RNA sequence: GAAACUGCGAAUGGCUCAUUAAAUCAGUUAUCGUUUAUUUGAUAGUUCCUUUACUACAUGGUAUAACUGUGGUAAUUCUAGAGCUAAUACAUGCUAAUCUCGACCCUUUGGAAGAGAUGUAUUUAUUAGAAAUGUCUUCGGACUCUUUGAUGAUUCAUAAUAACUUUUCGAAUCGCAUGGCCUUGUGCUGGCGAUGGUUCAUUCAAAUUUCUGCCCUAUCAACUUUCGAUGGUAGGAUAGUGGCCUACCAUGGUUUCAACGGGUAACGGGGAAUAAGGGUUCGAUUCCGGAGAGGGAGCCUGAGAAACGGCUACCA
């Protein structure tokens, strides 16, 4: 049955999975930055 | 009943030996798969670990691959014609690695001439037994993958010393 | 060099007719470690040997050993004697013995029966060859 | 139709001279229902490895069709795009049409075509009903969208700009393979007001970084004498327009090789008539002035020869006999001793 | 046997855990985990038989599955979680935190630490590899996978990991005149300053530490773990200050 | 919350010493030679791509148990026919992004016209994997160049190009609770956990494996090789190395430093007894490791078995 709870965990879901990209990418900007100061 | 066990072999020295143990799970064997040129049938096997491997027992089709042109199309293969280990396989069309196999050569002339506007001169140029292959329609193959363990008959056209090799064997 | 049914070649190291840049066929190459001059005939040579330490897919590992040769009548591999003294208590009193250990030997090298070999441990090439020499003496 | 067989009968059924092939006989009355089988096959969205396999499967198999078959088959993709209307006027587009859904039609026929090219290459049959005259209908709704429509809809202005992407791509591509082959001189006027005329003012200021599929449009009818008619439109607008790239003072050198290559082979192929006198003059002029800067600016030893062979060019036609063309050329040289033989015989 | 074990006999047990003989007949097999099977103390030792909070292993599950014990800053309900070295054991209702340290008789210590302390622990770094899409990370001798490390880290150096967000705060070289701890063989448990790394190819390496009090031994590198610089070591060391 | 499906376990534990004489086992090596349920730590926005003629506010029986009811057999933890109904069982299948440069303005917390780029999994081929000592400046700083890592050692780690696949994966799952935005809609958004899922690493492990070490016997002196013995190459099989097997090749391999054969009331070791020391004897037996479940042979399941308080044949 379609329900609210199913929608949230839906949400919550896709959410978590940009949140996640989210945290990748600043971290791979913060290596970046520490290379190009090391170099 | 198959088995790859070690202790079944008479030693070095000449010696034979007796019977360690039964049997174990962990050091089986298979019955061979005899590829053979038909219609598609592959059917997997469950393996060690949650791994699955791929059985050929026929094949027609695989992707051949031009390395001197830097290219891969899939082609059909046509049949065997010379298998370095034995002779057998070559009169019953069984399928392994590193048989010399045929295959139609239709895609990769069609590639010739879509790429370099030719049945610009001097890349085009090729080897002449390459061309003299191409004017038969059938070129000569070797078969690199596996079709006992992949499932698959991916493979390379031979070329240079390789070609004259096999053409002198042939 | 091509002496068989099947062709030998290195694997995965791929000639270009169409390029032809050099005359000398390409030929892959590697340095054993630990100090083991990689001899030039291995360099330009023209054999090819899968279980060649410098050239085949093999990598030396392990414990490494030395011996005298005591056989070299079999195709790429030969027999050497290591000799020891076993020491027995009762006695107080040392006892000769001795093992052959059978060595894969790449044609990069030439030896004789009494020459001192240095060989190096690798993945079981036969059912008794777990060694390679590695150096010739 | 089966998935699982699909690959391996278009080998075996489709292959040109295969032993289950078609009869030739036969080819009539079956291929259009093969050609609607592929067709669906083609619009299967490429989300996995697998499907994008199966996608390049189906435009792999067009090499062997013969050519009105081929042709055929472009005609299906073009037949869904309404494109009667806007060449049967003075090529004006309708208010209904702009939609996301005819921009999401336009945007499968180019990636079709696309394909297509890349496996036909040179022998891809170009027919101006079944794949030019659709083509520069899209290219027309991609500017005509997104000149119209208004910020809030963010979404269709970027399926048009990436159908302007494609397009434009698209056209560049067919210049290369079949431009020669093919006789332009009936769209030449409409390919110009419909995709070259809007552009062209800021055509300059747009691709100063890198060459673009537009630049590579301009440099392939510099480099050919029967299209010179595209750079004689306009005043030479899109000849002048290449210049003020040159102009610019941030272009790269990734865009000013080509140029140059480009306007040393107009100044090395004559051309007779009266608008080729004028466009030499106008590509000889304009050159001259900024290659001293042009010059600072190259980081490549090839990018210095290519002026050279450029400076040697002007040299062999008489342009030198002009004072200004002399004094310009004198002071680009000074800037390059600020090969060797060529400087000397231009000395 | 056809399969992995489940059951671990007393007398087989590791000794350093001191677990009495006449007790009964098995012991507490460390489940898998971050920790060996015979460098690690099993949480249900560790709050029976050193801290004695409880009297049997029903106590011991009970207080786990009120979740009033954490590891590394992480809550664990297993009985037989294999806490380590340089381990933090946190205890928030009797406001405790412990860290793992061997003493010099060569066993876990019951050592309380600060909440700052507690907030950190080391560790030595076992390996440094390029993962998938070119990411390069350092794998921990507590099987930490830290992505985006230091170029400068290298194998045997020693990073400061902050338990909270799992980064890498800092990190100690490994070189000659470095503060170091035994964690193996019979040297177990001594602190000492490095002197010298003999390095054979295509052996085990041996490092010689000299302790404050003058005294020389040679170790093998597997049992070593750089903590700091000398007389300034990253973190609190117990009473005897690995002497003797 | 009975019953049943699903998931896990049942391959641990315990017992015995039949077979086993370089075998097991002890010490010591290697996996750059391979599998690994589970634990632990990381890890996956691919925006678009024509029939949008469109389920994702969520798809089917391509389906059954338990259950209802009709039965067979002397008999068993035997079961047939018909009728029902679920999933974290089975089989299908989707939903206006991010990043490079950036002209032009503006001179920063800057805006962005535009040119571009886009997962995994398997198989093959190929490729990468190595006198700027100047000028100015505000005295700071800027101007041009750099650009993979590790092992003793690699065809390593990793990345890229072209295709390939009866080819996978990329959450159609569940508990507790009802917070925040408003254009007041059963609108948008949202907390703490459980269970799954690709790859890598770690852990519990497993399989092979390097060197040395076993009691009596020479009235056992030659043994192994026809029916693989030693090695080469190619293939098959295997999780994988390898005569492990197959095809073709050579004629090899061990031995008076005792091979091969025979006996063993022979499982090996940590250990036990005696002895002043050297030695001699015992060790089925509380721990570790190997093998077996009346004797041979072969197997399904599963990460893990040649399992036997699992299955099938034969012998008694
Ligand atoms: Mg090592
Ligand atoms: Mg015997
Ligand atoms: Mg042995
Ligand atoms: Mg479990
Ligand atoms: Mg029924
Ligand atoms: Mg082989
Ligand atoms: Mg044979
Ligand atoms: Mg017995
Ligand atoms: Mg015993
Ligand atoms: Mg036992
Ligand atoms: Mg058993
Ligand atoms: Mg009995
Ligand atoms: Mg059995
Ligand atoms: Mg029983
Ligand atoms: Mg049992």
């Amino acid at each position: 049955l379609v329900t609210p709870q199913r929608l949230q965990r839906k949400r919550h879901q896709r959410a978590l999975k940009v949140r996640n990209a989210q945290a990748q990418r600043e971290a791979a900007a913060e290596y970046a930055q520490l290379l190009a100061k090391r170099l | 009943g198959i088995s790859r066990d070690s202790r079944h072999k008479r030693s070095a020295t000449g010696a034979k030996r007796a019977q360690f143990r039964k049997k174990r799970k962990f050091e089986l064997g298979r019955q061979p798969a005899n590829t053979k040129i038909g219609a598609k049938r592959i059917h997997s096997v469950r393996t060690r670990g949650g791994n699955k491997k791929y059985r050929a027992l026929r094949i027609e089709t695989g992707n051949f691959s031009w390395a001197s042109e830097g290219i891969s199309k899939k082609t059909r293969i046509a049949g065997v014609v010379y298998h370095p280990s034995n002779n057998e396989l070559v009169r019953t069309n069984t399928l392994t690695k590193a048989a010399i196999v045929q295959i139609d050569a239709t895609p990769f002339r069609q590639w010739f001439e879509a790429h370099y506007g030719q049945t610009r001169a001097a890349s085009a140029k090729i080897e002449s037994s390459v061309e003299s292959q191409f004017s038969a329609g059938r070129l000569y193959a070797c078969i690199s993958s596996r079709p006992g363990q992949s499932g698959r008959c991916d493979g390379y056209i031979l070329e240079g010393e390789e070609l004259a090799f096999y053409l002198r064997r042939l | 060099v091509q002496s068989e049914r099947a062709f030998q070649k290195q694997p995965h190291i791929f000639n270009n007719p169409k390029v032809k840049t050099s005359k000398r066929t390409k030929r892959w190459y590697k340095n054993a470690g630990l100090g083991f001059k990689t001899p030039k005939t291995a360099i330009e040579g023209s054999y090819i040997d899968k279980k060649c330490p410098f050239t085949g897919l093999v990598s030396i590992r392990g414990k490494i050993l030395t011996g005298t040769v005591v056989s070299t009548k079999m195709h790429r591999t030969i027999v050497i004697r290591r000799a020891y003294l076993h020491y027995i208590p009762k006695y107080n009193r040392y006892e000769k013995r001795h093992k052959n250990v059978p060595v894969h030997v790449s044609p990069a090298f030439r030896v004789q029966v009494g020459d001192i070999v240095t060989v190096g441990q690798c993945r079981p090439i036969s059912k008794t060859v777990r060694f390679n020499v590695v150096k010739v003496s | 139709l089966d998935d699982t067989l699909f690959k391996d009968e278009i080998t075996t059924f489709l292959t040109e001279n295969g032993s289950q092939s078609i009869k030739a006989e036969d080819e009539k009355v079956v291929m259009p229902y093969v050609l609607r089988i592929f067709f669906g096959r083609a619009q299967v969205p490429p989300t996995s490895g697998q499907k994008r396999s199966r996608k390049i499967a189906v435009i792999s198999v067009l090499p062997n069709f013969k050519k009105p078959y081929i042709n055929d088959f472009l005609s299906l993709a073009s037949e869904r795009l309404d494109y009667n209307y806007f060449f049967g006027n003075s090529h004006q587009i309708n208010s209904s049409k702009a939609t996301l859904k005819t921009i999401r039609r336009m945007t499968g026929f180019v990636n079709i075509v696309n394909s297509t090219l890349s496996v036909l290459r040179t022998n891809f049959p170009l027919h101006t009903n079944s794949v030019l005259q659709p083509l520069i209908y899209s290219i027309a709704m991609a500017y005509y969208v997104l000149d119209t429509e208004s910020t809030e809809e963010v979404h269709l202005r970027k399926m048009a700009s990436n159908l302007r992407q494609q397009g434009l791509k698209c056209l560049s591509s067919v210049f290369e393979f079949v431009g020669n082959t093919f006789d332009w001189s009936t769209s030449m006027e409409d390919i110009y007001a419909v995709v070259v005329k809007p552009r062209i003012s800021h055509f300059s200021d747009e691709n100063l970084q890198q060459p673009s599929s537009l630049l590579r449009l301009f440099l392939y009818w510099a480099h050919n004498p029967s299209l010179y008619q595209f750079l004689y439109y306009d005043e030479f607008a899109t000849a002048t327009a290449l210049m003020d790239t040159i102009s610019n003072q941030h272009v790269k050198e990734a865009v000013i090789g080509p140029i140059i290559e480009a306007a040393d082979s107009i100044i090395r192929n004559p051309v007779n008539d009266d608008h080729y006198v004028d466009l030499v003059t106008l590509i000889c002029t304009s050159c001259l002035k900024i290659l001293p800067s042009l010059y600072v600016k190259l980081s490549d030893s090839n990018s210095i020869s290519t002026f050279l062979n450029l400076l040697v060019s002007i040299t062999e036609m008489g342009f030198i006999q002009d004072d200004h063309v002399r004094s310009r050329l004198i002071s680009s040289l000074i800037s390059i001793l600020k090969d060797t033989q060529k400087i000397l015989k231009i000395l | 046997a056809r399969g992995p074990k489940k059951h671990l006999k007393r007398l087989a047990a590791p000794h350093h855990w001191l677990l009495d003989k006449l007790s009964g007949c098995y012991a507490p097999r460390p489940s898998a985990g971050p920790h060996k099977l015979r460098e690690s103390l099993p949480l249900i030792v560790f709050l029976r038989n050193r801290l004695k909070y409880a009297l049997n292993g029903r106590e011991v599950k009970a207080i786990l599955m009120q979740r009033h014990v954490k590891v590394d800053g992480k809550v664990r309900t297993d009985t037989t979680y294999p806490a380590g070295f340089m381990d933090v054991i946190t205890l928030d209702a009797t406001n405790e935190n412990f860290r793992l340290v061997y003493d010099v008789k060569g066993r876990f210590a019951v050592h309380r630490i600060t909440d700052e302390e507690a907030s950190y622990k080391l560790g030595k770094v076992k390996k440094v590899q390029l993962g998938k899409k070119g990411v390069p990370y350092v794998v921990t001798h507590d099987g930490r996978t830290i992505r985006y490390p230091d170029p400068n880290i290298k194998v045997n150096d020693t990073v400061k990991i902050d338990l909270a967000s799992g980064k890498i705060t800092d990190f100690i070289k490994f070189d000659a005149g470095k503060l170091v701890y035994v964690t193996g063989g019979r040297n177990l448990g001594r602190i000492g300053t490095i002197v010298h790394k003999e390095r054979h190819d295509g052996g085990f390496d041996l490092v010689h530490i000299k302790d404050s009090l003058d005294n020389t031994f040679v170790t093998r590198l597997n049992n070593v773990f750089v903590i700091g610089e000398q007389g300034k070591p990253y973190i609190s060391l117990p009473k005897g200050k690995g002497i003797k």
